[PDB]
């Protein structure tokens, strides 16, 4: 609680459930369920507490979905409990590892301040992104609501890592998923067209959406509603074909769309904005969801070479966080990948 | 339901180009 010791009956997030006494204390709400940040007695180290009603009747979507996950990038599911409320009332409890910043903040920090992420940040927080969405989809789970709100961010070690899971889906090919989900700034263009066959790569053009906005200083697409968010999408990339509309949706056979010529892609960014950059970009941001990078061929993309110089250094004059740590899990869509994604002097 | 979305979204392009 506030200033008296909570103890309750809660089950680590990893391995089997045997359930072990757990205290915490220094409970402050944070903000459709209730976030408190809490310390931890046994260790002092500061969780956050997401609690959400669950009823009996079903396993919790979002807890069996981090169970699961075990990756540096991710934000660690510490232990979860059950609490109490109305008649019969029951609270799950998410206890998760509390990140003082997020990419959005700190982001944020340089648009009030007129100037850009130096782009050896740009290269670090989205190699990280990217490692956690390779990991996650790797298990075919998609996140559906990558934004910068939910990267949580180390500035002393520049760790990132993946949080809030509650709009994460397990997608199996063949049944239907909901198309209003992501926020809209980073929504895919299939969501908006409204198809529900969608596949783990709405997440890529998210990425997408904040790697262009960490390069621009704001977002890329700020559309007013579902249909204007697909209006400011045109007028970067130009009207979808046809053919790519089929790819999106193929409900749209008996429409024309009025054709507008998409801006060119270098004058979109500032003038000396790193060309891998872009070229990245580019391939994040496509139409056709086939046509997008992978999580993992964006790990090995040009742009993050300088990630992969043993030379390399954080600002701040520390070592860069973990880069390699590679498992089996992760390298599944291309194994081979490993060549490029593992530097020699890593092994 | 696709064609109340086209028809919306026709226009708006309609009000850019
Ligand atoms: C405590 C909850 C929080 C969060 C929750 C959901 C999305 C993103 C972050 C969160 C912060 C710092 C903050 C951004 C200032 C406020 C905040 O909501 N740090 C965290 N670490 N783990 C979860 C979190």
């Amino acid at each position: 609680g506030g200033s008296k010791v909570t103890t309750v009956v809660a089950t680590p997030g990893q391995g089997p459930d045997r359930p072990q006494e757990v205290s915490y204390t220094d409970t402050k709400v944070i903000g459709f369920g209730v976030v408190y940040q809490a310390k931890l007695c046994d260790s002092g180290e500061l969780v956050a507490i997401k609690k959400v009603l669950q009823d009996k009747r079903f396993k919790n979507r979002e807890l069996q979905i981090m169970r699961k996950l075990d990756h540096c990038n991710i934000v660690r599911l510490r232990y979860f409990f059950y609490s109490s409320g109305k008649k019969d009332e029951v609270y799950l409890n998410l206890v998760l590892d509390y990140v003082p910043e997020t990419v959005y903040r700190v982001a944020r920090h340089y648009s009030r301040a007129k100037q850009t992420l130096p782009v050896i940040y740009v290269k670090l927080y989205m190699y990280q992104l990217f490692r956690s969405l390779a990991y996650i989809h790797s298990f075919g789970i998609c996140h559906r609501d990558i934004k910068p709100q939910n990267l949580l961010l180390d500035p002393d070690t520049a760790v990132l890592k993946l949080c809030d899971f509650g709009s994460a889906k397990q997608l199996v090919r063949g049944e239907p998923n909901v198309s209003y989900i992501c926020s809209r700034y980073y929504r895919a263009p299939e969501l908006i067209f409204g198809a529900t066959d969608y596949t783990s790569s709405i997440d890529v053009w998210s990425a997408g959406c904040v790697l262009a906005e960490l390069l621009l200083g704001q977002p890329i697409f700020p559309g007013d509603s579902g249909v204007d968010q697909l209006v400011e999408i045109i007028k970067v990339l130009g009207t979808p074909t046809r053919e790519q509309i089929r790819e999106m949706n193929p409900n749209y056979t008996e429409f024309k769309f009025p054709q507008i010529k998409a801006h060119p892609w270098t004058k979109v960014f500032r003038p000396r904005t790193p060309p891998e950059a872009i070229a990245l970009c580019s391939r994040l941001l496509e139409y056709t969801p086939t046509a997008r990078l992978t999580p993992l061929e964006a790990c090995a993309h040009s742009f993050f070479d300088e990630l992969r110089d043993p030379n390399v250094k954080l600002p701040n004059g520390r070592d860069t966080p973990a880069l390699f740590n590679f498992t089996t899990q992760e390298l599944s869509s291309n194994p081979p990948l490993a060549t490029i994604l593992i530097p020699p002097h890593a092994r | 339901e696709p064609q109340k979305f086209a028809e919306e979204l026709i226009h708006r392009l309609e009000a850019v180009q």
